[PDB]
């Protein structure tokens, strides 16, 4: 096996991108 | 009749425009995908109707079926799945509007649906609309259920044929898997020029183009090889590139003029290392994507027999010259004699005797290549390494450390077709320059297959390229084998076609 | 002298080949990277020597320093870091081999080193070799930071020299790679399919540009290198693939300057059932997220005029400022503009021409309505876009593939994202009415046949695809190289291209 | 003792402020209500763990229970319902962070949870966190399970009494 080289992304943790988001909703109490 | 349909529908849609009914609305607010809808409500019992839940979905109409005067079913498709729309006037916003929309809609139309989850008596999952909106009408008569048409109108192919999408999803998974594999090994993903003053790194007829601002002709790249090695000289020890190459050659089942490859270069590695890495990458790829090491392939298409191709490592290895000797039933010259005219003549004679055709020029490299094609490559069904090519056919490969006249090179073959090419990189600038001079001399004599000499690259080598091994893979061909396609056009979204 | 150096070293290396000393060995077994070596043994105390640990490393000699007859220091570099080799005669395999190898090696050579971790009295982490092996000699006089190379042209013509000598260059291309990887991750997670579409076309489309022309042997016809993948992407959306993206090369046969190269990399994506409002939100999220991930914060320092000019912090903190093109331009001009639509009207064109003249805003022929507006927008609006800024609602006459604005007559649902006066993104709600699209193509066609050589060709095939029904959709493009420029503090596109195109030397 | 608790927690929270750990963050992106979460995943079988699904929820901690050194249960309440948070270091973003957050959190705190739907062996619906965020700490000792107090501090009445 070839000698180890750490990934350029750092090696800490898998890339975790910030994604778009949507304010959650609660149901109509009267419905 | 299709022509009539188009004339009639076009007029009806223009009329919708004139009447201010907006047949191409700007925005429809899809709430949930069809896939998620199916997943969320498949647990429903026949007859159920969640009147409290209203959702918005969208897709393309593949079927329209009336049942009485107040009920119409639409087959709504998207994302490779389907959902029934069960429209009864009783649940619709209004009866008049129910009438108007149903009269407006046709097979092929893109629609948005607002309604409730439900299930028919027969147990068919459905959405029961409060309102249906036309999002984009189909002006043509949608086809139902040759290959030319599939390739010239890929969008039609994609609409009608579920498997096509799946092939391109698999293609994408292959590429993404490779990036993950190399990134994890500490490779840097790079981009090198697609336009070159001098094309190199392969044997191919190039595309030529005129660049205006530089007032000079340029060639489209046939490979990125020489740039990558210069980057390794630059001290970037591990590099890779997945990108397009261009070869101005013929089109057939396994060749397209533009195609996608992955090349990577690894300092302090040799060809033995690249064999293990190739095995691990390819076997791991097949297993991750298909669920096992064995994949079914129809080399002659579905009309013929199928074979399970076994990617379980380790792969079979054969040595070009030795195996060719066995295959021919005759002793070949010593490998240190492969540069001689005597050997060329011997190969020419063998080709004649065995009825192996080789068009001019009948050079040693080409005659050997034809022989290898005939007697060795055809035996490579499962993944097979063909190794230790003569130097005369491998002008960028490093001489073999123990076999005089050979090189430390391998090719990986699957189902008689080449998917990878790799070698310990030649890093002796004097020997590389000698080989380039021989190429250029052959080129001037009339051998079109000969390489151009690249001075900038040779100069780069003079600064010191570490011992290094490099590797290339034909992505399209890999995709062919993992999608059971025997025509490269199946794994290219828009293949080149004669108009 | 360098010329003499090369002759002498070449002969010496040749003599090594003759004597069977193998100066280009096939395989050396590296045990550990220099980065790992440093991380593992930085803890050592001055004077430490781990005699029980033997490791193999490799790299390029950047310096050679003799200290008496029995001690030599080599500055060994790789991976952007350095490690000192402290070669002591008594620790070497033998004194005779110690002399022989030292007499053989020169600055620049690639070597492999087998030895023990250690640290000098002065506290310098080192490896103490049992054996050193020449892996690949440098035949030229290797340049040095003090002298060289800062000369741009040499740097771009011999990028390998630039990478060897200048650590910041490697760092720029690492950042560039991180940008692309970030975008793929972002789009993959939103369910987009990464696709590849033809780079060679019968008709180039999807942008305004001069194409490259080439000859295809098999089909015996000329083909054009793509200027944009846009029309293929929309046909696939028609095909039912709702979300697609492609990061790839485009070719435009135009000028070369600080922000323009004839081949450059873009990302385009197309998203069914989205409009331009959705794409602004996604753009803000992607770009701000990218900047914070890569740099550690939303604020980036940039030198728009290079290191000899003033720097500015660019704030990518969302939400981005939004301005409407015509509105803001009218405010900046202190006057109202004439209304325009799809058709070129001489009255309107003349009014814009007069405005350009009065404001001393240049516009080379042809002085079309769209081009005069473009120049005006450049002078008065783009120059104010320092922080990321959306310029929105372009006139239809500037946007032949953009859908008409649902509430603003004569305008379109389009935006461009500007950073430091340069446009890093272009996007719009896609025109999906075939009759309207064909109509715009006919106007483009007229204008070509009238003298606009950048104007679009009718794509009869694409219009046909639109006739089968393109869902409401929004598309987007990003100039990857420009983003890289802004995130690497480069004001020249050549800094973020490994091998930029250069006029012959 | 309630007075002592308040003095001690107040100091700890001010310290979080000084250390730049932002104990009152501006925005947490709730993905789904607790009610919908319960409705969506009650069909799960004991032992299940949907590692492909990540969701964000929020609420008030009504109970904290350690089980060994690598497992802590939080009773998360809101909307008149409750959801168990099953935090094991093995599923958390990192062990060190797992330690830090658990040491920080107390009964009463408002928290945001990012994690996967799951079910314990015993059949308790749960969310298994990748990350927990303190949204608003409770500085006072939360009461458990006169009428004057209920009427003068209606918010306490509402927290404690579902009816
Ligand atoms: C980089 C190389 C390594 C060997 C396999 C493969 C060869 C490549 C040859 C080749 C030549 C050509 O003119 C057109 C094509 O579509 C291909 C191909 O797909 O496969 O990729
Ligand atoms: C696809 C587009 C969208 C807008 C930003 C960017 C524009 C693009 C224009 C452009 C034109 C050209 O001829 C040469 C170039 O290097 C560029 C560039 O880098 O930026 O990418
Ligand atoms: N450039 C080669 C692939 C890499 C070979 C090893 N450097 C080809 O096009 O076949
Ligand atoms: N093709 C555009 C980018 C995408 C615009 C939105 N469809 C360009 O080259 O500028």
């Amino acid at each position: 096996p070839m000698y180890q080289v750490k990934p350029y992304h750092g090696g800490g943790a898998p890339l975790r991108v910030e994604l778009p988001t949507c304010m959650y909703r609660l149901p109509n109490v009267h419905g | 009749d299709p022509n009539q349909y188009y004339k009639i529908r076009s007029q009806a849609i223009h009329q919708l425009k004139v009447n201010g009914e907006d047949p191409y609305p700007h925005k429809f607010h899809v709430d949930i995908s069809l896939t998620d809808f199916i997943q969320k409500y498949s647990h429903l019992q026949p007859g159920d109707h969640l009147t409290d839940i209203t959702l918005k979905v969208a897709g393309r109409i593949h079927a329209k079926r009336a049942s009485g005067g107040k009920l119409i079913f639409y087959d709504l498709r998207g994302e490779g799945v389907k959902l029934q729309v069960m429209a009864n006037s009783r649940n619709y916003k209004s009866e008049e509007e129910f009438i108007h929309i149903n009269n407006k809609l046709r097979r092929g139309d893109i629609i948005g649906v607002q309604g409730n989850p439900g299930k028919t008596k027969k147990g068919e999952l459905s959405i029961i609309p409060y309102e249906i909106t036309l999002l984009s009408p189909c002006l043509h008569m949608l086809p139902h259920l040759d290959k030319e048409t599939r390739y010239r109108q890929r969008y039609l192919d994609l609409i009608l044929n579920d498997f096509v999408r799946q092939k391109f999803i698999i293609r994408s998974k292959i590429i993404t898997y490779i990036r993950s594999f190399l990134d994890e090994l500490g490779f840097l993903e790079i981009e090198t020029p697609m336009m070159n003053i001098i094309p190199g790194g392969a044997v191919a007829k190039p595309f030529i183009t005129y660049h205006n601002e530089l007032d000079m002709n340029l060639y489209m790249r046939i490979a990125p090889e020489l740039y990558h090695k210069m980057l390794v000289v630059g001290g970037i020890d591990r590099v890779y590139e997945i990108g397009r190459q261009f070869r101005n050659e013929g089109i057939d089942l396994t060749h397209n003029p533009e195609f996608t490859t992955c090349e990577f270069y690894m300092a302090y590695a040799d060809y033995h290392d690249l064999m293990e890495i190739t095995e691990k990458m390819v076997s791991g790829m097949v297993k991750h994507i298909t669920g096992s090491y064995k994949v079914t392939y129809h080399p002659d298409g579905p009309e013929g027999q199928a074979y399970d191709v076994d990617f379980t490592p380790p792969f079979r290895r054969i040595n070009m010259v030795e195996e060719l000797e066995k295959a021919l039933g005759m002793k070949l010259p010593e490998t240190n004699l492969f540069e001689t005219e005597e050997t060329r003549k011997i190969l020419d004679d063998i080709c004649v005797a065995k009825a192996v055709e080789c068009p001019p020029p009948r050079t040693t490299a080409r005659l050997l290549d034809k022989l290898v094609g005939e007697f060795l490559e055809v035996t490579c069904i499962n993944p097979t390494f063909i190794c230790d090519h003569p130097q005369i056919m491998s002008p960028l490969a490093k001489w073999h450390r123990s076999k005089e006249g050979l090189t430390e090179r391998f090719e990986l073959f699957v189902m008689k077709k080449e998917i990878c090419n790799a070698y310990t990189e030649l890093n002796d600038p004097m020997r590389q320059r000698q080989l380039f001079e021989e190429q250029a001399k052959a080129k001037a004599a009339g051998d079109d297959e000969a390489m151009f000499i690249d001075e900038n690259f040779c100069t780069a080598l003079e600064y010191g390229l570490p011992p290094t091994a490099g590797w290339g893979m034909g992505i399209d061909r890999v995709a062919m084998f993992l999608t059971d396609s025997n025509n490269i056009k199946e794994v290219l979204l828009f293949p080149a076609m004669k108009p």
